[PDB]
């Protein structure tokens, strides 16, 4: 997800000025398994910025097994590589020995591939070189406009006297039994004794609640959810004669 | 046993509060009842006791009033 | 702000610029217990103090994320707003997650640091030899050159290029307890609030020991995550549970900031 | 039975330990318990008790002393375990609601909501951390010396 | 894929079957408990299961040694400090109050349980444990 | 061409010579922009007295011992260091510690020459035997900020002469963090929360603003070249 | 020992468009941050003109076509973003470029009031034919930094006026390198060289001159 949107100026920055478009942890490579990352951001870097491949008499040994046509290319230069058989470690690292079309004549990048950023935050420069590069980066369909639900108080259902659930329906979310558990487990009597009632299924706790919030006063205490009363209606429907009653003195429904 | 200073949900400490009260479960309710009087106070008419906030909750005031043993309870 | 409530709902349901003076005002200290489907074990809800941001993301602590099991890999939370003061207090008592860092497992910290944090103060503490500023210990001519009044001195020594934070230098130390034998060799009487003491440290681990608490003794360590791990065990059963939360979040903060200038890509 | 305890207890903590992962034995020891708290009753029966069920200890020992029965240790599944409880909505929630209903409904049993599932499902407050009488019902005054100057 | 609506199933079961078992009362008085292994003959040791065995319980009994000079008594936390106590006293085995061991009818009583992980104090008197 | 509204600056005293500044609300991002630059003008800028490098009587090339003390050459040099001091030279001007007999020596024994003053005459340099007597002589120069042990034909040259690395700096240590706060409607306006510890000399308020005199006086070079498009107060 | 002697700000030229300054001498270190809090005030807040809102007399949104032009409303105006004008007047003015029958509209081809002015004549907008007629008034107004794209439902406006990104950001880039100038012995002092990079809106003078401004009214004593 885009943790930060960092103004332009405070995002750390190659020498040249070039502030860095998006930042990846490095810790969310070797765990998860995936160089690929890292390949096609040198390969990137490597593309971006022209580059010629100072040949020599006859050839470098690096680039013994390379493709002709493709010791010298400009900026903006578009790259294949054939996704089982195309680049390869050696070929890269002789790769990023690349010119320096940055319009003015100094590389960015070294031998390494590791750009000395300039942290925007602080002003100062980055103890140890990072790897800058060009990384090809989708947008999903994972937006928040679509994820983000937020419901105080709004229409409820007709059938389940609960809030329908939806982003659309201007829903709110589902309170499951494994929340519940964890409730529970804390020993949040009052907290799941309001999910569970008030919060929920209780008509006279639904409709009192804003207007006690609204006021100002004491949440009143939650009498009883609608999710007992239908239970307790379609076992009397059934006609199972179920009644409540304390210690002294029986209780109606 | 230093911390600087508390802020915000976390002032008071917890456990100086759990020296008060029996347990948390029990401090709980003590800061609960103490709330839902302050805030019947507003409108069982007793308090605020220490001197509240400007824009200050009923909650930070008794939680507040249970750290500075101003407040005492019965186990049922 | 508001003649009649109609006009609060209609100014509030408008978003007029008068409701985000009141809604800091309205949200201090009202905690809001936050919720990561699938929710496995208690800590899976844990209660927060919410503090407003800009955008439509929700921004969880990165220690409570090992409590969830939630990576920020698209993984949606559930915030509910417990309206009681019952709630309220249940949420702010039980299980607010500063309140619960220990585990209802092993009793072992749940909210300790994890990934960058844990490079960052490894880093941060780890001893090299060969470094800027480093203890000689001259013969004849020179003096020892790595030994430096106060960690003030050392922080300005390592700003100012002369001074690599991993560098075993001999600091003099005041706010600071020393290791359980150094204690005995010097002191074994009085304290130390304002006093003075020598060790053969890393200015690292001086800035490490600076977030821990005041009474707790040194360590003179590389920060391994389970060096972590029974440091914040030992804090969680000797000191309160308060202590252990702020020295944790100024391990995450410290942790993080060295995260960067560590170097690791 | 206490062999047993320790059993499961060491063979389920093997794993746990062999995974990397450490459970503190008291939690297991809730469940090895919830195990442990029904006898299989074998003849004599004497209360209307019958041969190859499934009663808790506790209430089984209160009509074992007979003052004017044989039952033997049983270990039985956690499903079989949730299963057998004297609260109906819980095992009516369970599993095999009509079978429980019709067997709880002949016998007019009255649910004593000791347990909180039930208490959940009715919707009062849970018996446990904040709901138990000792706590919900505490009477907090202002002390005297405090309400003095005010 | 599997892995995670299985443990889900199990969670789901074992909540079903402990729903009920909460510390009802403080202190049911049972000398009955379990003898935890704590250094098995020597050093003439410490167990690598310790922390999941025997820390965070109250004792059972009252640690009587070869002389008789009981080092710690009945219902003690287990701190590190009785662990290695223990160890220096001269036992190779520890009789523990367990839920296992807990004459209690409802529930369990707190002592019983022993020290609660999440607080780090005595379990409090209605924890759903 | 632009009005920036309130960048209004508290202070916030913890002891006497340790603050916490808070400069507040600033625009989104401008918290960053002021605070690293404050920070390294607080600490390397502003100018200030300081021990540049001493000599003591006996050591002509002994590791760490002094006759007739109990403390050490490197816990002397330390404790040295930390002897504050403000000058009125521009120049190294030399001071000399003589104390006879057993006990202690503290700060207020030093006699400064004309225009030099100790700020803490109540502060321990050395614990003195019996039968042996100190005289230490201490070269005091003005300067920026914080010096390494300098090497420059004057040490390494010298026999009996030890150079120390000088704080400068009437501040010793400043830290600083930034925090969002709403200020009308948005929020990421940057609350600057400074941390300055200074020594007894000057106060915390007088260092910041002298920091902020020279970098005021600094970019008053840059404001110079135009001064057409500016911000409000 | 004091280097008793005031940083010299003198500036140098390598194009129009950007131009370096050196500036000197400093204390060891501080040129890194004097350099950043200059880079920091010029990429966020610098005092620019810009596109607020434009307004084709033809389509009625921004998800639509113009009759007869190759590149779509959307595209004509994320190219109209990337245009560099300057004005006088803060107040908001309305720019027109009017152009009917074949041919390529540039940037050139617009037609600015009194007091306001373009700075890439060159640029590329839309390509036409004889059959299509672009009309399109474009809305300047003086910021700085960014604004998103203001709704025109909140605000008295018609629905004729599409919003569009404005960047009021004259500078196009900055950077600095600080040179160690002199070894540790006698003194060492630190000299900042900074690239300011502008887009033509202002020269990079202008711009240097304007975030110095910024930075002494912003500390405050
Ligand atoms: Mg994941
Ligand atoms: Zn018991």
């Amino acid at each position: 997800v885009i943790g930060k949107i960092l103004p332009v100026e405070d995002m750390p920055f190659l020498p040249d000025g070039t502030p860095v478009d998006i930042i990846l942890n490095t810790h969310g490579v070797p765990r998860r398994m995936n160089i690929g990352q890292i390949l096609e951001t040198h390969l990137g870097w490597v593309a971006k910025a022209g580059w010629n491949i100072d040949v020599a008499a006859g050839v470098p040994d690096w680039a013994s097994k390379l493709p002709e046509e493709l010791y010298s290319a400009p900026a903006d230069s578009t790259v294949a590589t054939p996704v089982f058989d195309g680049a390869q470690e050696g070929e890269l690292a002789g790769l990023l020995g690349s010119t320096l079309p940055n319009r003015d004549g100094e590389v960015m990048v070294d031998a390494d591939g590791k750009s000395t950023l300039f942290d925007g935050r602080s002003g100062e420069p980055f103890p140890y070189p990072v790897t800058v590069g060009y990384m090809y980066i989708l947008k999903l369909h994972h937006l928040v406009d679509d994820k983000i639900h937020a419901r105080s108080t709004g229409p409820y259902s007709m059938i389940t006297q609960q809030p329908l659930g939806g982003k659309a329906q201007f829903g709110g979310q589902r309170f499951g039994e494994m929340e519940c558990w964890a409730m529970q487990a804390y020993g949040a009597a009052y907290t799941l004794q309001e999910l569970l009632t008030i919060k929920s299924d209780d008509t006279v706790g639904r409709v009192k609640v804003y207007e006690a919030i609204v006021k100002g006063e004491n949440i009143p205490e939650p009498g009883i959810p609608e999710s007992f009363k239908v239970l307790l209606k379609e076992l009397q429907s059934l006609c199972l004669n179920v009644e409540v009653l304390s210690s002294d003195g029986a209780a109606i429904e | 046993s230093a911390y600087d200073t508390p802020l915000g949900i976390t002032n008071p400490p917890i456990d100086e509060l759990l020296s008060r009260a029996s347990s948390k479960y029990a401090l709980v309710i003590y800061a609960a009842k103490r709330a839902r009087q302050i805030n019947d106070y507003y409108n069982e008419y007793v308090g605020p006791l220490v001197e509240p906030g400007l824009q200050e909750k009923p909650l930070s005031i008794a939680l507040r009033e249970i750290h500075g043993d101003l407040l005492e309870h019965t186990e049922g | 702000h508001a003649q009649n409530i109609k006009s609060a709902k209609r100014m509030v349901e408008r978003q007029r610029p008068q409701v985000w003076d009141v809604l800091e005002e309205v949200i201090a200290e009202h905690p809001v217990l936050l919720n990561r489907a699938p929710t496995l074990h208690r800590l899976g809800i844990q209660a927060f103090e919410p503090q407003l941001v800009e955008g439509k993301a929700i921004q969880l602590h990165p220690l409570v994320c090992e409590a969830f099991n939630a990576d920020f890999d698209g993984d949606q939370m559930a915030v509910h707003l417990p309206l009681s003061a019952e709630a309220q207090a249940e949420a702010r008592i039980l299980m607010l997650s500063s309140n619960n860092i220990l585990s209802p497992a092993s009793g072992k910290p749940l909210a300790m640091p994890r990934l960058d944090m844990v490079t960052g103060l490894y880093y941060l503490t780890t001893l090299v030899e060969g470094a800027t500023g480093e203890y000689q210990a001259a013969t004849k001519d020179a003096p020892e050159q790595g030994v430096y009044s106060s960690p003030a001195e050392a922080i300005m020594a390592m700003d100012r290029g002369a001074l690599s934070v991993r560098a075993k230098i001999k600091v003099r130390l005041t706010e600071l307890r020393p290791p359980t034998d150094l204690e005995a060799q010097l002191f074994e009487n009085g304290w130390k609030p304002g006093d003075a003491w020598t060790a053969e440290t890393t200015l690292g681990r001086v800035m490490f020991n600076e977030l821990l608490p005041k009474s707790y003794p040194f360590v003179n360590e590389q920060m391994h995550k389970k060096v972590q791990a029974r440091i914040i065990n030992d804090l969680a059963e000797r000191f309160p549970m308060i202590v252990v939360a702020q020295t944790v979040d100024k391990l995450k903060d410290a942790g993080f900031y060295w995260a960067t200038r560590s170097g690791v890509t | 039975p206490r062999e047993v305890q320790i059993h499961l207890v060491k063979e389920v903590q093997e794993v746990y330990r062999a995974q990397g992962v450490s459970i503190h034995d008291k939690h297991i020891e809730v469940i090895v318990r919830q195990m442990l708290r029904r006898v299989t009753i074998i003849d004599s029966g004497s209360t209307e008790f019958l041969p190859g069920s499934l009663t808790e200890r506790a209430e089984f020992e209160a009509e074992n002393r007979r003052v004017v029965a044989a039952g033997r240790p049983v270990l039985m599944g956690i499903t079989k375990a949730s299963l057998a409880t004297d609260s109906w909505l819980s095992a009516a929630s369970f599993q095999e609601t009509t079978r429980v209903l019709t067997d709880a409904a002949i016998n007019c049993r009255s649910d004593k909501l000791n347990g909180l599932k039930e208490n959940v499902i009715i919707g009062k407050l849970i018996p446990a951390g904040t709901g138990i009488s000792r706590y919900r019902n505490i009477q907090v005054q202002p002390t005297e010396e405090a309400r003095a100057a005010a | 894929a599997l892995r995670t609506a299985d443990s889900g199933y199990l969670t789901r079961r074992l909540v079903d079957v402990s729903q009920d078992v909460i510390v009802r009362e403080h202190d049911c008085e049972t000398e009955r408990g379990i003898n935890v292994t704590l250094a098995e003959r020597g050093p003439d040791i410490r167990d690598a299961h310790v922390e999941t065995s025997a820390f965070a319980r109250t004792l059972a009994t009252d640690a009587v040694d070869a002389n008789g000079n009981v080092i710690i008594e009945r219902g003690h936390d287990l701190g590190d400090p009785a662990i290695d106590a223990l160890l220096a006293a001269g036992i190779t085995t520890v009789k523990v109050r367990s839920v296992l061991t807990c004459t209690s009818a409802t529930g369990v009583c707190a002592m019983c349980y022993g020290r609660s992980m999440a607080t780090g104090k005595l379990v409090d008197i209605g924890e759903a444990v | 061409m632009l009005i920036s509204q309130r960048p209004t600056l508290s202070e916030e005293t913890v002891a006497e010579n340790r603050s916490r500044f808070v400069i507040e609300p600033l625009e989104p991002g401008f918290g960053y922009t002021l605070g690293n630059s404050l920070r390294r003008t607080l600490l390397s800028s502003i100018p200030g007295a300081a021990v540049t490098s001493i000599r003591i009587d006996g050591v002509l090339h002994e590791f760490t011992t002094v006759p007739g003390v109990k403390e050490d050459v490197t816990d002397i040099i330390l404790n040295l260091k930390g002897l504050v001091v403000s000058s009125d030279d521009d120049e190294p001007v030399t001071m000399y510690l003589r104390k006879q007999g057993p006990g202690v020596v503290t700060a207020g024994d030093i006699v400064p020459p004309a225009g030099v003053t100790v700020h803490n005459p109540d502060m321990h340099i050395a614990t003195l035997n019996d039968k042996g007597k100190l005289e230490v002589e201490l070269v005091v120069e003005r300067g920026r900020g914080y010096v390494p042990a300098v090497q420059n034909k004057a040490s390494g040259a010298e026999i009996g002469r030890i150079p120390v690395d000088s704080i400068y700096s009437p501040v010793l240590k400043v830290t600083y963090k930034v925090e969002a706060t709403r200020v009308e409607q948005r929020t990421d306006f940057d609350k600057l929360i400074i941390d300055v510890e200074t020594k007894n000399s000057i106060s915390p308020r007088d260092a910041l603003a002298s920091a902020g005199g020279t970098l005021v006086e600094l970019f008053g070079l840059a404001r110079e070249l135009n001064a057409d498009s500016e911000h409000i107060e």
